[PDB]
DNA sequence: ATCAATATCCACCTGCAGATACTACCAAAAGTGTATTTGGAAACTGCTCCATCAAAAGGCATGTTCAGCTGATTCAGCTGAACATGCCTTTTGATGGAGCAGTTTCCAAATACACTTTTGGTAGTATCTGCAGGTGGATATTGAT
DNA sequence: ATCAATATCCACCTGCAGATACTACCAAAAGTGTATTTGGAAACTGCTCCATCAAAAGGCATGTTCAGCTGAATCAGCTGAACATGCCTTTTGATGGAGCAGTTTCCAAATACACTTTTGGTAGTATCTGCAGGTGGATATTGAT
C-alpha cells in the first residue's frame, strides 16, 4: 500500500493554493460567524451579500498574511512547525498588541 | 469646443478630476494646473499597473486581465507594492513562496 | 435613477493603448477603479495639508507636485512628476 | 415574522481543513495541533473590531443593512484598505 | 511678533480643577498641547468622513458623536459621548 | 455677553473650536453643538490625562508635571496606551521592564 | 583622525539604546545593523521633511518640517509644535 | 581586587536607563549625520536646533522601541542576545522591510 | 554560612533655571444683531436585492498508523561583558550675519454667474468570445526496493 | 539506479456567463464667454536664532581576561501528516417582500455681513521657587571565600 513521506502533500498543497485565489473557508459557514457577531453588537441587522464577502476577502487575506509573519517566527526559532508562540509573537510585533 | 483633457493632452478627464477636488473639501480654491497635474499623475500610475498586469496575463496564457495579474502586477513590483502596501486586492491571491528551510532533502 | 461615476472608460482607453489586444474583468476593473479613487484622496489629501501648513487656501499643480513626490515612491514619483509637469505644460500654452 | 433561529457556536464552522489551507496559502509547512483554537480566537478579534467599526457607520447613516460600502470603510479605517468591493 | 495660539491656558485650567496644588513643566505643556490638536485632527477628520460618505454638508454633533465612537476605546469612548451630550445640553438649556 | 463655553459648564474655547471647524474644510458646514460636544470631548481627555500624571507626578515625590509623568501616565493605562498607540512622546522614555527569563538565578 | 559621521553613532550609544530597549546581551554585530537601520529611518523622515523644506522655499529644515514628515511616516511626535 | 560578573552591569544599566529619559548619542556626533543625510537631498541646508531635536527624540524612540522587538525576537529562538536577524525578523514583521 | 567592597537609599541643603504672577495694549478674535440662503427630515412609493427555503452536489470528520520533528541533555569552544583612564571629541558659551517672518502691495488668476453644448451613464435588446472545467492522453515526481 | 503508483501537465473541446455592441434618450456634466474679487508672489527689512569657534568639559577607545552563552550533536517520545472510510453540510437555483433609495414638498437652522465688545497673547518687568545636584551617613547587594 503506497504512501507519502510526511511532508511532501504540504508542499503539494502550498504550490497549489499560492497559484489559486479562489477563498478558503466555506461560505455559508463564514456567513454564519460575521452573522452571530454582529447580533452580539445589534439587533435586527441585515447583509448585503457583498458585505459578508468584503469581510471574506478581507478576513482570509488578513489571516494569510499572519501566518506568513507566523511561518517567519517558527523558523526563527528554527522550527518548521508553526505553534500559537509563533502567532503571538507576529501579533505583539505587528504592533497589534 | 475643445476638451480640456486634450488641451493638457490627456484621456484621463480633467474636468472631473476638477470638480472632485472642489466637493472633496481640501482647500477654499483649486488652481487650473491642479487637477491638469493630479489627472496627469492618476493616469500616469493607471498606464504603468495595467502594462504590467497585461504582462502577467500573458505570461499566463490569458486575455483577459483578471485580479490576480492585477496582484500579480503590483506584488512583483518593488515600487507599485510600497504604494499599495497596506491595500488588498480582492481575489489578488499570494505570490508563490515557499522558505528554503521547507523544501526536502539537503 | 441615479448615476454612479467611475474612471472605467479612461482606464479602458489607457489599457488599449498599452495593450490593444488585451481586455479586463469587470472585477479587475472594480480594483482599477479604486486605484484611482484611493490614489485620489491619498494626493489630494497631502495637497490639503500642504496648502494648511502653508497659510495657503489654495492647491495649485505645485501642491499636486510636493503631494507626489511625498506620497510616491523613488522612480513613481520622478515619472509621475514629469508627466504632471509635461501636461501642465502643454495645458499653459493650448489656449 | 414567525421564528428567526438561535446563532451560536458558529466559529466553529472554520474547520480544520478551511484553517489548514489559509496556512497552506501562507505558505506553512506544519501545524502544531494546537493552532486552529488560536486562529480562530485570532479571527474573532479580527472580525469584531471591523464589524463593530462597520455597524457603527450602517447606524450612522439609520440603516438596518449592512453595506458593502461600509465595510469597505471600516477596513481603510483600520488600515487594511481592500479594492475590488466598492468605492 | 504674529498671534501663535495654543490650548495651554485652558489645558492649565483644567489642571487646575484636577489637581489644583501641581503644576506642569513647558514641555509637557507642549505634549499637553500636541495631544488636543491630534485628538481635534482626528476626531473633524473622521466627522468629515461621516458626512461625505452619508452625502451630507453638515458636520453636527451626531458626527462628532458617531467620530468619538469610532477612534476611543471602550470606556474611554463612553465617558466621551457623555460628557459630549452633556456639554450639549447644558449650552441647548441656557437663554 | 456669555461666552458659550460658559454656557457649556466647559474650559475649552467653544468658540475657537466652532472657527476652527469652518476654517478646517471638513464640511460645508458646521452645525451649532458641533463645538460644544467636540470642545467637550478634548477638555474630559485633556482632564483624564492631567488627572494620571498629576498621580504620577505625585507617586515620584513631585509636584510640577514633567513630559516623564505624562508617558507614565498613558503607557501605563490600557486605554489611553492604545489610544496614543503611535504618537511618541517627547522626553518620555519607557516604563520599567526586564524580560524575566534575563533576570539573575535566585 | 578622520572618522565617518554614520560611525559617530558609537557602540557605547548604540548600547545605550539597546539598554533603554531592556536588552542585556548584545552580538557585536548589532552595532554595524543598527547604524545601517538608523541610516534608513533619517533618510526616510529627512526626505520628507526637507521636502516641506522645499514647498516653503527655505533653506532652513524647520520643527514642523520634522514633525510634519515625521506625522506623515506614520511616527507622530509631540512636544515640538503641531 | 573586585569584578562583576558578565550581565550585572548590563541589568544594572537597564534599569538605570530605563528610569531616565535623556537622549543617549551624542548630539553633535547625531547632527552632522542628519545634515550629512539632509546634503544628498538638499544642498546649503540650515537646520533649526528644535527641528535637529525632534528629528533625535524620534530617532532614539524609533530605535529603542526596535531593540524591544528585537529583543522578544532573541528570546523567541530561545537565546538572550540580540543578533542580526533578530533586528531583521522584528522590521520585516512590522513591515519595514 | 562572614566579609569587604561598592552600589544604592534617603534626609537635608540651596542657587537658579525655569516657572509664575502683573501691567497696559492693541489687533484680533468671539460675540451680538438682521438679512438671507439652504440643507436635510418628512412623508410617500418605486423596485432592488435580501431572507429564506428546497434540491442537489461535494468536502468534512474520524481512527489509525508511524515518520520525523521537537525538545531535552550535554558539552566544548567562541564571543561578548567587564575592566581603568588620559586622549581627543563633544559640550558650553560668545558673537557675527543668514534668512525667516512681518509688512505693504497690486495683478494674474481665482470665483460667480449664465445660457449653450457635450457627454458619460443606462437602459433596453442585441450579438460576440474568452475561458472554465470536462475529456483523455502524453510526461514527471516520488518513494519502495 | 529501476520499476510503478499517481500527480502533473498540455492540449484541444464544447457550453455559456460574462463581456462586448449600439441604439435610444437624457440629466447632468463641461464647456464657453464675461463681469468681479482677491490670493499670494514680490519686494523690501528687521531681528531672531543659527553656524561657527575658543576654551571647558568629561566620555569613550582601547586590549586583556574568562564567565557563560551559543550552537552542534545525540537521541527518546509522541505529535501531527497521510489516508482510508462513511455521510452531513454546503452549495446552488428559485420566489414573496423588507427596506433602501429616488423624488418632492417645506422649514428650523446655518451663513453672510456689519457693528460692539472682549479675550488671549505678548512683552517688558521684576517676582518666585521646585527640584537637580551635592553631601553624609546608614544599609543593601554582590562576589569572594
Ligand atoms: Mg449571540
Amino acid at each position: 500500500p503506497h504512501r507519502y513521506r510526511p511532508g511532501t502533500v504540504a508542499l503539494r498543497e502550498i504550490r497549489r493554493y499560492q497559484k489559486s485565489t479562489e477563498l478558503l473557508i466555506r461560505k455559508l459557514p463564514f456567513q454564519r460567524l460575521v452573522r452571530e457577531i454582529a447580533q452580539d453588537f445589534k439587533t435586527d441587522l441585515r447583509f448585503q451579500s457583498s458585505a459578508v464577502m468584503a469581510l471574506q476577502e478581507a478576513s482570509e487575506a488578513y489571516l494569510v498574511a499572519l501566518f506568513e509573519d507566523t511561518n517567519l517566527c517558527a523558523i526563527h526559532a528554527k522550527r518548521v512547525t508553526i505553534m500559537p508562540k509563533d502567532i503571538q509573537l507576529a501579533r505583539r510585533i505587528r504592533g497589534e498588541r | 469646443a475643445k476638451t480640456r483633457s486634450s488641451r493638457a493632452g490627456l484621456q484621463f478627464p480633467v474636468g472631473r478630476v476638477h470638480r472632485l477636488l472642489r466637493k472633496g473639501n481640501y482647500a477654499e480654491r483649486v488652481g487650473a494646473g491642479a487637477p491638469v497635474y493630479l489627472a496627469a499623475v492618476l493616469e500616469y500610475l493607471t498606464a504603468e499597473i495595467l502594462e504590467l498586469a497585461g504582462n502577467a496575463a500573458r505570461d499566463n496564457k490569458k486575455t483577459r486581465i483578471i485580479p490576480r495579474h492585477l496582484q500579480l502586477a503590483v506584488r512583483n513590483d518593488e515600487e507599485l507594492n510600497k504604494l499599495l502596501g497596506r491595500v488588498t486586492i480582492a481575489q489578488g491571491g499570494v505570490l508563490p513562496n515557499i522558505q528554503s528551510v521547507l523544501l526536502p532533502k539537503k | 435613477k441615479t448615476r454612479k461615476e467611475s474612471y472605467a472608460i479612461y482606464v479602458y482607453k489607457v489599457l488599449k493603448q498599452v495593450h490593444p489586444d488585451t481586455g479586463i474583468s469587470s472585477k479587475a476593473m472594480s480594483i482599477m477603479n479604486s486605484f484611482v479613487n484611493d490614489v485620489f484622496e491619498r494626493i489630494a489629501g497631502e495637497a490639503s495639508r500642504l496648502a494648511h501648513y502653508n497659510k495657503r487656501s489654495t492647491i495649485t499643480s505645485r501642491e499636486i507636485q510636493t503631494a507626489v513626490r511625498l506620497l510616491l515612491p523613488g522612480e513613481l514619483a520622478k515619472h509621475a512628476v514629469s508627466e504632471g509637469t509635461k501636461a501642465v505644460t502643454k495645458y499653459t500654452s493650448a489656449k | 415574522k414567525r421564528h428567526r433561529k438561535v446563532l451560536r457556536d458558529n466559529i466553529q464552522g472554520i474547520t480544520k481543513p478551511a484553517i489548514r489551507r489559509l496556512a497552506r496559502r501562507g505558505g506553512v509547512k506544519r501545524i502544531s495541533g494546537l493552532i486552529y483554537e488560536e486562529t480562530r480566537g485570532v479571527l474573532k478579534v479580527f472580525l469584531e473590531n471591523v464589524i463593530r467599526d462597520a455597524v457603527t457607520y450602517t447606524e450612522h447613516a439609520k440603516r438596518k443593512t449592512v453595506t458593502a460600502m461600509d465595510v469597505v470603510y471600516a477596513l481603510k479605517r483600520q488600515g487594511r484598505t481592500l479594492y475590488g468591493f466598492g468605492g
